[PDB]
């Protein structure tokens, strides 16, 4: 528990996962100006969809959680 | 409606483009012309000279911005030798 | 505030002075009277402040 | 991207621009006035009437942008 | 005044090609901005929600004039970096007020003070900086859709030019190219939003748009969906320019690529102008009655960007090892707080917004000044580190790695403490000014029912604190890898200093060592004042907090 | 080795190695059927049992000045 | 357009290796103690 | 009542559509000349995973409301709990199934209980000065109002407590409370 | 204890001290001692000026409070019908 599960369901598990999450998100930053341009564009469309379709806010939160899930997984 | 299609074409320039940053400038110019085209037709429908005046200032600003961007690209090409992203 | 006060009430004096059709411009006398009152009220408020609260000193 | 952007952007266009694009075809009708036509300006003269007086702040701002563009493009490209 | 300074400076600059004039031109730009402060200080003796000016194309408010002055003051402070040499020679026999004002010191200064450094030889640098300032002041004061577009291009175009003005750097020219390319995309969204407003409303006036919105907020033939939808497109272009997530990707590259002194101005000035301009637009479009319009409110883009900036800004910062990229991600996190206060439109949130922006600008300013000063302090130090030897544009960005600060507390403890105080203020540890800033935004958000965003704000703050603590760990917990230069103080390498009187007659001579070279006073004093403002805010808060209270009460004055 | 000079100690490598394993054991915890069952028993079951018993007997009894002809029970 | 030493994923993985967080199987670590004998 | 199957299908469509968008960006950002049909070959699982999760979310919340015959925040919790489990099902690790379920369930329930300002807030539309004024000086309340929520005992014995306990003790244990006297002379 | 003049005289003294510390220059050499009365004097000036801002700010806030109550009163009297 103390030198075990409490460390993994606690600070140590957070350190492992968040470092992995941080490195996977940073992989998107290729400094390719054409790629950032597409990123701005997809972000633009997502904002347009959320407001135009009067989307359920729960959908947006589910989408964000899903995106963290994917960035949990490498490659 | 033509202005809408033209704005799409300029938008699609970024979507279809991974390596050609010169096409990036051109897409910005198509979008600016598309938006100016829309203002001009609307001000003709609403009988308003202010819309034409707005178009003239966008043309001036778009011309001045093309000047700066071509200048920045030249300062970039002088040290690099390519305008191509190795993608 | 829900009511919007115009930053630029002088916009009521906008409009081209050339090629005016007869009876084109709507009458604005109630509008000018509205801003005449706004001005006369404010001047009175200052008048009844630096002449009434100044008699104490 | 085409379907998403077009569907949202088209709904924003006022009825004037979408009046003649995609049996009971509507027709525009025009007539004359005389008081309005006493001394017509061409569009360039109508712009010139207001461009330097009523809206001359825009003209000043545009001059500064042109100024900045001139000095900026020169400073980054040429040897001093 | 700002327009006269630009034209007069341009004319003097036009007929000079002398690069030794750069330091003098920068000092004049400081004098010019001080007059701009004086004129705007005199323009604060009225109470109004706004007075339209110059045919209704511009406007002035008490809030507009306060942040005009604030932009001028931050610009004077940043202008010091190009107005004084980084290092000075000080000795205890030239320290009296009679020595400073009547006597003179002679010594070979060129190498010591870095007289011919790159940031001392760009003649038009203070002039381009003034153009950006004009873009920013005009945007604050804009009353009109065309004025908005012209102002934002003027400020943006100068920022692109500033990012490329170091034309001999491949890194700088690359960052200028990136800024211009993606900033051109964002300007199109702003022009698109402004254009859709005009084609639907038939007006360019912001007053007229607010009136149409006010009538349309009643509780069928021309239902006004366009206003929120236009401002949504309009706002996205402004989200790019403040580098809010998810439109943030450009700024960690650009801020790292351009030289650090440029980054200081580029990273600070633009957020102040866009956020202040957004504030008024947020207030006057707020649908009071819960109608269909509120369902599609454009301000949810601000709230989503706030959520995303809280998470991206803190999580991505965890694995940053380049110090300037960490500051970029730290800004995106702090922008998430600013966006939360703006999105909740309440007297408390507007107070929190106004105080947060000003404290964040002075704090991010202290971090850049300390980073530059540390970089200029390594002059008399050497390292054998292999990583540091492979850094690019070392002159433009002397500190590029967090590891370069390892053991810096053993090199200069009080300057290391100033950095630690500034970073702990970013975390929000009481009683630093940063805690009180975060505390005010959380209060308002909780009082208006933004609990879910309040909780995500506190959770992200713990994650953000990790990389802040990591900078501090580097400075304090380790020995340094930098050693004083052996030859700078080798017991036989003395340079000569002559002390002369007003008649140019020698009074005394003295031999000097590397130990007699110090940080120049303008940078030490500026760090010291700001560090003590961050530290001692709890004893000084009344007038500063009261100013925001009065400003908001005017803006909300029913 | 740690600031002030200490006395000479025959630092036994096996004992030192055991001490190092204890400090680093958190790095090697894994979720298995055994560890999950133990962790669930200690963290959920036993505390919830005491919590349930404390809940059900809260206010049940009072001893103060209870005489013959009275009850300890209050509820 | 920027160098890999300033933006590349590789240099981050150098600064934060996946090896800094061990992952043993039960075969090489039944006792979850890092393979202590 | 509501149709759990019909509502779940809409949920899968909304988030599957978003997943299909993210599938198109991955295909567009591919380096190799793979083609336009990479949308369902390489990135197709991404769109399917998104449709699966949001469909599961909309199905289980709709079902939870139907089973309990109530519309409260809890249903968004089980919906997220099931959606998070579906997210973790793709990884193939049981701990990730539970942990991902917990985060999605907690986050979505917390948002629904507090009413996150993602799209609007519960506008009071009342006198906020009067609301804060009332809460500020509501210093003394009727005692019954407190007793209704903390109860009697545990040191809370309002006047007449003993008579009620006497009555309470008789109704349960069938014993009349007659404490003895410590004085022989009475 | 928050006396503005004494506090900002002290603030100026702390600025000079921190600056000397940041510069790694001695805190007290005799020919430099004029700086502490100077920095403290500038600090005292900043705080006499903050004093008068506070007086204006207080009056402005007092007028605002009355206006809010006056606004609250009339609206209450309007609802009496
Ligand atoms: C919160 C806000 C409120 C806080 C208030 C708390 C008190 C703060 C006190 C700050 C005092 C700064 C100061 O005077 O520095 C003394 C400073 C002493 O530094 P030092 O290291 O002992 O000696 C200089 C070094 O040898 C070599 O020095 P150097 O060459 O490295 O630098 C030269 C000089 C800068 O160059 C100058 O000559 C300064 C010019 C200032 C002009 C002000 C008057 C303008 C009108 C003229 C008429 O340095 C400075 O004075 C730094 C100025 C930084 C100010 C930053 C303020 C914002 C942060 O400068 C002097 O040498 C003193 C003589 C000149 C004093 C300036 C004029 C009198 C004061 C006017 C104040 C405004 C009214
Ligand atoms: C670490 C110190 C704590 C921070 C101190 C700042 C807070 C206290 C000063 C706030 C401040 C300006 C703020 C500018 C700085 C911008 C941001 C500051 C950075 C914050 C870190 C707000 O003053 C304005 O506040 C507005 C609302 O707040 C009001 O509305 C305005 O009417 C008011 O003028 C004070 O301005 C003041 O300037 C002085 C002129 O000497 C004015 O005195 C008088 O003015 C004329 C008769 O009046 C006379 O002709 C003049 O002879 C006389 O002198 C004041 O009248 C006032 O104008
Ligand atoms: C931080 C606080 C900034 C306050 C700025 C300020 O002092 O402006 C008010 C003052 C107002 O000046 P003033 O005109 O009111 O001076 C007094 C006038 N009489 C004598 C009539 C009372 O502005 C300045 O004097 C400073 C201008 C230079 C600013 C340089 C800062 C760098
Ligand atoms: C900050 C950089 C240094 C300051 C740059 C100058 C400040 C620009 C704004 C400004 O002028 O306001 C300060 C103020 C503006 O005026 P003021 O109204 O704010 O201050 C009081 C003015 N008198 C003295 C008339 C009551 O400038 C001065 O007051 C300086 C007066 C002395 C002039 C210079 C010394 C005499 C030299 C004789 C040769
Ligand atoms: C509180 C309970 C959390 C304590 C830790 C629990 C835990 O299990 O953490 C482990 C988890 C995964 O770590 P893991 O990827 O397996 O380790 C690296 C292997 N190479 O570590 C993680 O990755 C968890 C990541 C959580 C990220 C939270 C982000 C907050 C944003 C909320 C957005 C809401 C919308
Ligand atoms: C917070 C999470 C931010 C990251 C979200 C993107 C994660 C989804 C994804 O996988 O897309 C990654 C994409 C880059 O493409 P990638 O799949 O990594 O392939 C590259 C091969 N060279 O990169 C992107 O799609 C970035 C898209 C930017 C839009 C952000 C959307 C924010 C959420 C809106 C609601
Ligand atoms: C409230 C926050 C809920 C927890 C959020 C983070 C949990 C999560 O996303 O899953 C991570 C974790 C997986 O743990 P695991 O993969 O076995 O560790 C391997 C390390 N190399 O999952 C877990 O370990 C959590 C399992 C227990 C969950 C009980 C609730």
């Amino acid at each position: 528990l103390d030198k075990g599960s409490i460390e993994l369901f606690g600070p140590y598990g957070l350190e492992r996962g968040l470092v992995k999450l941080s490195k996977n998100i940073s992989s998107l930053s290729t400094s390719h100006v054409t790629t950032y341009a597409l990123y701005i564009l997809v972000g633009f469309i997502l904002y347009l969809i959320y407001n135009n379709l009067l989307l359920d806010y729960s959908y947006l939160l589910l989408i964000i959680i899903l995106l963290l899930l994917l960035m949990m997984i490498g490659e | 409606n033509i202005t809408l299609i033209l704005f799409l074409i300029g938008i699609l320039g970024f979507v279809l483009n991974r390596k050609n940053i010169i096409l990036m400038l051109i897409s910005i110019e198509i979008m600016l012309l598309s938006i100016t085209f829309l203002i001009l037709l609307s001000s003709l429908n609403m009988d308003d000279i202010i819309g034409q005046t707005y178009a003239i200032y966008i043309i001036v600003v778009a011309g001045a911005e093309s000047a700066i961007g071509l200048g920045i690209l030249v300062a970039f090409y002088r040290l690099r030798g390519s305008i191509a992203i190795e993608y | 505030s829900r009511h919007i006060e115009l930053k630029y009430p002088e916009v009521f004096s906008h409009g081209s002075p050339f090629n005016v059709p007869a009876g084109f411009y709507p009458n604005l006398d109630h509008v000018i009277e509205h801003y005449r009152k706004q001005h006369l009220e404010e001047e009175e408020r200052k008048a009844k402040k630096l002449a009434a609260a100044a008699a104490a000193a | 991207v085409g379907i998403i952007i077009s569907s949202f952007l088209f709904k924003m266009l006022p009825y004037g621009v979408i009046i003649s694009n995609q049996k009971n075809d509507l027709f525009f009708i025009t007539s004359k006035i005389w008081d309005g036509a006493l001394a017509e300006n061409n569009h360039i003269s109508s712009i010139g009437n207001i461009m330097y007086t009523n809206y001359n702040v825009w003209l000043i701002l545009a001059s500064f942008i042109l100024l900045l563009a001139m000095v900026g493009a020169i400073v980054i490209t040429i040897k001093p | 005044m700002i327009m006269i300074s630009i034209l007069s400076l341009l004319l003097s600059t036009s007929v000079t090609l002398r690069r030794d004039m750069s330091i003098l031109f920068n000092r004049i730009s400081i004098i010019a901005l001080a007059y701009c402060i004086l004129h705007d200080t005199m323009s604060l003796s009225f109470i109004s929600k706004g007075i339209g000016l110059h045919g209704g194309l511009l406007h002035i408010t008490n809030l507009t004039q306060i942040f005009h002055i604030f932009i001028f003051i931050i610009s004077i402070l940043i202008l010091q970096l190009t107005s004084f040499y980084p290092r000075k020679v000080w000795i205890p026999e030239y320290s009296s007020l009679k020595d400073i004002f009547f006597n003179k010191i002679l010594y070979y200064r060129t190498k010591i003070i870095n007289k011919m450094g790159e940031h001392m030889k760009i003649i038009e640098y203070p002039l381009i900086l003034l153009f950006v300032i004009s873009g920013a002041v005009f945007l604050i004061s804009t009353n009109d859709l065309v004025s908005i577009f012209l102002s934002i291009e003027l400020q943006s175009y100068g920022l692109y030019l500033l990012s490329t003005i170091y034309r001999n750097s491949e890194l700088s020219t690359t960052g200028g190219l990136i800024y211009f390319l993606l900033g051109g995309l964002s300007s199109c969204f702003i022009l698109l939003g402004t254009s859709l407003l005009y084609v639907n409303s038939g007006t360019t006036s912001l007053d007229g748009l607010y009136i149409l919105n006010s009538i349309s907020d009643v509780n069928s033939w021309y239902k006004p969906y366009y206003l929120n939808f236009s401002l949504l497109i309009f706002s996205i272009g402004f989200l790019f320019k403040v580098s809010a997530a998810p439109f943030h990707f450009w700024s960690p590259d650009v801020y790292d690529a351009i030289p650090t002194i440029v980054t200081t101005f580029v990273a600070i000035i633009a957020k102040i102008s866009i956020f202040i301009f957004l504030l008024e637009l947020v207030y006057y479009t707020n649908s009071n009655a819960n109608s269909y319009l509120s369902e599609f409110s454009w301000t949810y883009a601000l709230l989503i960007s706030s959520l995303l900036s809280l998470i991206i800004g803190t999580v991505v910062g965890l694995t940053q090892f380049r110090i300037k990229r960490l500051l970029a991600y730290s800004t995106i996190s702090h922008v998430g707080f600013i966006l939360l206060a703006l999105s909740v439109s309440s007297i408390e949130s507007t107070q929190a917004f106004i105080f947060y922006l000003i404290q964040y600008s002075i704090s991010n300013l202290n971090a850049f000044f300390i980073l530059i000063t540390i970089g200029f302090s390594l002059y008399g130090y050497v390292t054998n580190n292999k990583e540091y030897k492979s850094l690019l544009d070392k002159n433009n960005s002397p500190i590029q790695l967090i590891s370069q600060l390892k053991g810096y507390f053993y090199i200069n403890p009080l300057l290391s403490l100033s950095l630690a105080i500034t970073i702990f203020s970013f975390v929000g540890v009481p009683p630093l000014v940063g805690f009180f800033a975060k505390q005010m935004v959380l209060s308002a958000a909780l009082d208006n029912g933004y609990i879910f965003l309040s909780l995500i704000a506190i959770i992200t703050s713990v994650i953000g604190a990790v990389y802040y603590l990591n900078v501090i760990k580097e400075i304090f917990f380790y020995s340094p890898e930098h050693e004083v230069n052996p030859v700078l103080n080798e017991s036989d390498s003395n340079f000569s200093l002559r002390i002369l009187n007003e008649k140019n007659v020698l009074i005394r001579s003295v031999l000097l060592k590397g130990r007699n070279i110090f940080i120049s006073s303008p940078f030490s004093i500026t760090i010291s004042i700001i560090t003590n403002v961050i530290l001692l805010f709890i004893f000084m808060n009344k007038e500063w907090l009261s100013m925001g209270t009065i400003l908001v009460q005017i803006l909300f004055s029913a | 080795m740690a600031g002030l000079q200490h006395y000479k100690i025959a630092m036994d490598p096996a004992l030192v190695r055991l001490g190092s394993m204890i400090s680093n054991r958190y790095k090697y915890f894994r979720w298995t059927k055994r560890t999950a069952l133990v962790s669930f028993m200690y963290v959920v079951v036993v505390p919830s049992t005491i919590g349930y018993l404390a809940y059900k007997t809260d206010g049940l009894w009072d001893l103060r000045a209870k005489r013959r002809g009275d009850l300890i029970s209050e509820r | 357009f920027l160098p890999e030493a300033m933006v590349g994923r590789s240099k981050i993985d150098e600064k934060y290796p996946d090896s800094d967080y061990p992952t043993l199987t039960d075969k090489e670590d039944p006792d979850m103690n890092g393979g202590y004998i | 009542p509501k149709d759990a199957v019909h509502l779940g299908l809409k949920g899968a469509a909304v988030v599957g559509g978003i997943g299909l968008l993210f599938a198109a960006v991955r295909t567009s950002l591919a380096r190799k000349n793979v083609g336009p049909w990479a949308i369902f070959t390489r990135n197709g699982k991404l769109a399917a995973t998104f449709a699966a999760v949001g469909g599961a979310y909309d199905f289980t919340r709709a079902a939870a409301a139907n089973l309990r015959e109530k519309e409260d925040w809890v249903n968004n919790g089980i919906g997220g709990l099931f959606a998070g489990a579906t997210m973790g099902l793709t990884t193939g690790r049981i701990p990730r199934v539970l942990g991902f379920a917990a985060l999605t369930g907690v986050v979505l329930a917390t948002a629904e209980y507090a009413g996150s300002g993602l799209r609007g807030v519960f506008k009071r539309d009342v006198d906020e000065y009067e609301r804060k004024e009332f809460l500020r000086k509501n210093r003394r309340r009727p005692i019954e109002e407190t007793l209704a929520e903390i109860g009697e005992g545990r040191g809370i014995k309002p006047p007449g407590y003993y008579e009620r306990r006497a009555q309470r003790l008789k109704e349960k244990y069938g014993v009349d409370i007659n404490p003895v006297c410590a004085d022989p002379d009475q | 204890m928050v006396n503005r003049i004494l506090f900002w005289t002290g603030f100026g003294l702390a600025v000079r001290f921190w600056q000397l510390g940041i510069e790694m220059r001695p805190f007290f050499n005799r020919k430099s001692l004029w700086a502490y009365p100077l920095f403290g004097g500038v600090g005292a000036s900043f705080g006499y000026w903050l004093q008068s801002i506070d007086e204006k700010q207080t009056k402005m806030l007092e007028e605002r409070k009355q206006a809010i109550l006056e606004k609250r009163a009339r609206r209450a009297q309007r609802q009496a019908e």
